[PDB]
């Protein structure tokens, strides 16, 4: 596995200089070996 | 062809059941409801009776 | 199920007006017992 | 990695109480 | 080509709930030790003593001679101004509980009869304070005795 | 007399009251969530398509279908991929 | 930088995932992670998941039940042991089963009338 | 589907049953208390 450093320091801060929360993603998602992405067709004909 | 036209229901099964016990709960919520006026108007005959018996028990 | 909310919380207010008048109802004799000592 | 230099008294007259209100179980 | 179940119901308790109430809540109570009491709670459940304590005393046997006392912050403040002051809470229900002599402390002082000390021991405190339990433990009636 | 019946006809009020205002106050926490009944039924086919949340019908031990996502779902996860 | 938000998230999204994992702590175990204080402070920080809004991406519960058992610090000076990691792993397993075992019963209960 | 809105209606979980412990081959065993006022003795038995 790996260890995280870059982002653990920024969030430990203070005021507003932990990041901001991400916005929704409507765009392709790479969960995993799927993509799971949004407005997907439930199954072919 | 035989497989896929069996399953159709998965997706369809969920309808029934997440109508059928919500209607129980505002089963649960209607029979407390009636036992409301049940033990509202139980206690204002308790204040009547006590009111009518305020000034007969000088 | 809207109006069951509705329905409900209106016989609740009912309680509501109602005990908080007469738990006042109790109060407003239940210190009244503290100065007859 | 004390005493007050009284209580010879105070635990005398303590003492007559003890025979007077004994501890009661 | 056949599918498995996916089940709505835990969906419930994955996004309604931070917690997953579908895990073995038995892992955390033989091994993690418990939660004490927090705040914005114990107000109310000390009123709650305190309402069942000035209902405690308008029905147990009071004697009327002195004992000014208020039951503010769950302790009746059991008191007659010249020797006597102590706290008395009901450790349990309303109606047949014994009590227990939390604080004590004795009204009668002299300030020149000791040498600037308390003329007391804490360890008959302590000696009374057994004595009025065990007695409470003898469970005899509480006020008059 | 009076004031005998007063207390007495109030506790029980104060019992009926009881069990109402904790009746009040049990409907006051139900409906501060609500949530449309359609993506509620996506959920659930998103997080367990497969038996993930949920247990197979049949399940055995040595399955490596597990609540956690095991070391099969780790090493083929995206973290396992990328930087290691 | 758009790069360092969206690779940051499904990092640090597994990494819980990992943590979801009972057998991986026990690897922290042995190589001794848990009294490190960079670590508690980095896993006092990392209990930011338990929102929905982050847990929409969040995918399997027992993540951020044995996180929480961590933060008591009590729980951390164990699983030395691998047999508590075990108990742990086999006691949660022991559970999964729920849905299974709640709908073979009601289906038990249907085939018998 | 079919062009149902989204609004928010009150939905319930079934909070009915509860599970703590399973046994061998399931038939858990459900225990809520639900107390009455004897509750408050306990909070002050520690005290």
């Amino acid at each position: 596995m790996q260890y995280i450093k870059e982002y653990t320091d920024e969030n430990i801060q203070e005021g507003l200089a932990p990041k901001p929360p991400p916005p929704i993603k409507d765009s392709y998602m790479m969960f995993g070996n799927q993509f799971q992405c949004d407005d997907l067709i439930i199954r072919p004909l | 062809h035989v497989h896929h036209l069996i399953n159709e229901y998965r997706p369809h099964q969920a309808r029934e059941t997440l109508r059928v016990m919500m209607e129980v709960q505002k089963r649960q919520r209607l029979e407390t409801a009636e036992r409301f006026q049940k033990h509202l108007e139980r206690v204002i005959e308790m204040i009547q009776n006590c009111l009518a018996s305020l000034p007969d028990d000088l | 199920n809207h109006e069951a909310a509705t329905c409900l919380e209106d016989v609740v207010y009912r309680g509501d007006m109602l005990l908080e008048k007469i738990q006042s109802a109790l109060a407003d004799i239940a210190q009244s017992q503290l100065k007859t000592r | 990695f004390s005493s007050i230099f009284q209580r010879q008294r105070v635990d005398a007259l303590l003492l007559d109480l003890r025979q007077k209100f004994p501890p009661k179980f | 080509a056949r599918l498995p179940s996916f089940a709505i119901p835990y969906a419930i308790d994955v996004l309604t709930t931070g917690s997953y109430p579908r895990l073995p809540t038995c892992i955390r109570d033989k091994i993690i030790p418990p939660d004490p009491i927090t705040k914005i709670e114990k107000q109310a459940t000390l009123h709650q003593l305190n309402q069942i304590l000035r209902h405690r005393l308008v029905t147990t046997d009071l004697p009327p001679q002195l004992a000014n006392l208020t039951v503010a912050n769950g302790r009746v403040k059991f008191r007659v101004e010249g020797e006597f002051e102590a706290t008395l809470t009901v450790m349990g229900d309303d109606p047949d509980v014994p009590w227990r002599l939390l604080k004590l402390e004795i009204l009668v002082e002299d300030k020149e009869t000791g040498d600037g000390r308390a003329l007391v021991h804490s360890m008959q405190i302590s000696f009374i304070h057994q004595l009025v339990q065990s007695r409470l433990f003898a469970d005899e009636k509480p006020l008059q005795d | 007399q009076l004031q005998k019946q007063l207390k007495e006809a109030e506790q029980i009020l104060a019992t009926a009251v009881y069990q109402a205002k904790e009746k009040l106050k049990s409907i006051e926490k139900a409906r501060k969530g609500a949530i449309s009944s359609e993506e509620i039924i996506k959920y659930a086919h998103r997080i367990s398509a497969s038996n993930a949340v949920c247990a197979p019908l049949t399940w055995v031990p040595g399955d490596p279908r597990r609540p956690y996502p095991t070391d099969l779902e780790m090493r083929s996860g995206l973290l396992g991929q990328m930087n290691n | 930088d758009d790069a360092g938000n969206r690779l940051r998230f499904q990092l640090e999204l597994e990494f819980v995932q990992c943590l979801a994992n009972p057998n991986y702590l026990n690897f922290l175990a042995q190589r001794g992670y848990f009294k490190d204080k960079a670590f508690v402070n980095y896993l006092k920080y990392l209990l930011y998941w338990k929102d929905p809004e982050y847990a929409k991406y969040l995918k399997y519960p027992q993540c951020l039940h044995m996180l929480e058992l961590l933060q008591y610090e009590h729980f951390r000076k164990e699983l030395v042991n691998a047999q508590c990691a075990k108990f742990i792993d086999e006691q949660q397993i022991l559970h999964w089963q729920h849905y299974s075992r709640k709908r073979m019963r009601l289906q038990q209960a249907l085939a018998e009338q | 589907m079919s062009g149902v809105r989204a609004v928010r209606i009150s939905i319930e979980s079934a909070c009915e049953k509860q599970v703590h412990e399973v046994g061998l081959d399931g038939t858990e065993t459900y225990l809520p208390p639900l107390s009455m006022s004897q509750n408050l003795a306990r909070l002050a038995q520690r005290i």
